[PDB]
């Protein structure tokens, strides 16, 4: 994704 | 944890000279991507210039520009311009799927080398309100000068004095170049009114400039 | 598309800050948003994060004392600091950082001051220029802004119609504790008699706004 810690 | 080093600390480079500022991440960043380089000016906020490592915000001259790989990231400015004096700050994200942080760096100086130039002196008497309150505070505005180191000087009827003026100095100019300083006496009223020639003498190099004036006479 | 900042300010030490910041032109819920701060003339500093999904991560400094969430009723997003020390005085930023991605929004910023002095009001006095320039033609003015806290003051002149030659220089503390500047402009000695100047001194944390004209001799 566009940043970590999404999931 | 996380630490990004730039490099160096703080610079000095002339009007379209190229500038480059590096910055070193301690681990690898989000994709080997998320790497932002943010500009901020005297009393301004932050103004991010370059997002993911090279891409160029439309706000933003062309003449910055972002490179790098892994770890190790740069941010060039190919013709330096006056108001690009600010300091840089690179920003790197990190973590995992289960981690997010954020690390800048300490932050890149840039000051723009220039050609000498005297300052325009000019000496304030305290005015006749502040008077009122017992409290004389004499001002010498030293106006648009450079270099930065300046020795100034109060005298009292020629009576050197210390410990009872204070400095403040602005940045460099974002036009010319330049700085500015004030240096205020600060008196009480009784002394003010025991005395009778004030003067502000600025020395820089070979020359001295003193400014004065005598109080009561206008 | 914004993001006003509010709270802040002068905060005791021991006590604890609350900042917000209510976006306009989009929902909280989109966007991961960091906190940073900035002490007086040091560099930039990440507090934590709050991502798009709501998970909030903080760096190891900030992790015993700090609290970011937001509401996406009121389309909000907070941080709150606790124990507070003179070294957490700093102008607090939210904001998107934009890392690697082209979105990017900040806050005005705010300036959070702990200390347990009270709020005191400026004192402003003129620098009044000579009648007849002694500086070949360039004649020198300002206002003296002496005896305020906390910081910020906030200067202009003519209602920011004049802003070529303004020189405002940073706050000095006094030895009282109180902060004092000076806000000068050089302006053309033939304009003495023609051209109002007025310095417009704002202070905010005391609710205190000053208009003075300054005039020769």
């Amino acid at each position: 994704a566009g940043h970590a810690g999404a999931g | 944890d996380i630490q990004m080093t730039q490099s160096p600390s703080s610079l000095s480079a002339s009007v379209g000279d190229r500038v480059t500022i590096t910055c070193r991440a301690s681990q690898s960043v989000w994709r080997n991507k998320n790497v932002a380089w943010y500009q901020q000016k005297p009393g301004k906020a932050p103004k991010r210039l370059i997002y993911a490592i090279a891409s160029l915000y439309s706000g933003v001259p062309s003449r910055f520009s972002g490179s790098g790989s892994g770890t190790d990231f740069t941010l060039t400015i190919s013709s330096l311009q006056p108001e690009d004096f600010a300091t840089y700050y690179c920003v790197g994200h990190y973590g995992s799927e289960n981690d997010a942080y954020y690390a800048f760096g300490q932050g890149t100086k840039v000051e723009i080398k220039r050609t000498v130039a005297a300052p325009s002196v000019f000496i304030f008497p305290p005015s006749d309100e502040q008077l009122k309150s017992g409290t004389a505070s004499v001002v010498c505005l030293l106006n648009n000068f450079y270099p930065r180191e300046a020795k100034v000087s109060w005298y009292v009827d020629n009576a050197l004095q210390s410990g009872n003026s204070q400095e403040s100095v602005t940045e460099q100019d974002s036009k010319d170049s330049t700085y500015s300083l004030s240096s205020t006496l600060t008196l009480s009223k009784a002394d003010y009114e025991k005395h009778k020639v004030y003067a502000c003498e600025v020395t820089q190099g070979t020359t001295s400039v003193t400014k004065s004036f005598n109080r009561g006479e206008c | 598309v914004q993001l006003v900042e509010s709270g802040g300010g002068l905060v005791q030490p021991g006590g604890s800050l609350r900042l917000s910041c209510t976006a306009s032109g989009f929902s909280i819920d989109s966007y991961g948003f960091s906190w940073v701060r900035q002490a007086p003339g040091k560099g930039l500093e990440h507090i934590g994060y709050l991502t798009a999904g709501g998970r909030a991560f903080y760096a190891s400094w900030a992790k015993s004392r700090s609290t970011i969430t937001r509401n996406t009723n009121e389309n909000t997003v907070t941080l709150k600091m606790n124990s507070l020390r003179a070294e957490d005085t700093a102008v607090y930023y939210c904001a998107k950082l934009g890392s690697g991605n082209p979105v990017a929004i900040w806050g005005q910023g705010t300036l959070v001051t702990v200390s347990s002095a009270s709020t005191k009001g400026p004192s402003v006095f003129p620098l009044a220029p000579s009648s007849k320039s002694t500086s070949g033609g360039t004649a020198a003015l300002g206002c003296l802004v002496k005896d305020y806290f906390p910081e910020p003051v906030t200067v202009s002149w003519n209602s920011g119609a004049l802003t070529s030659g303004v020189h405002t220089f940073p706050a000095v503390l006094q030895s009282s504790g109180l902060y004092s500047l000076s806000s000068v402009v050089t302006v053309p000695s033939s304009s003495l008699g023609t051209q109002t100047y007025i310095c417009n001194v704002n202070h905010k944390p005391s609710n205190t706004k000053v208009d003075k004209k300054v005039e020769p001799k």
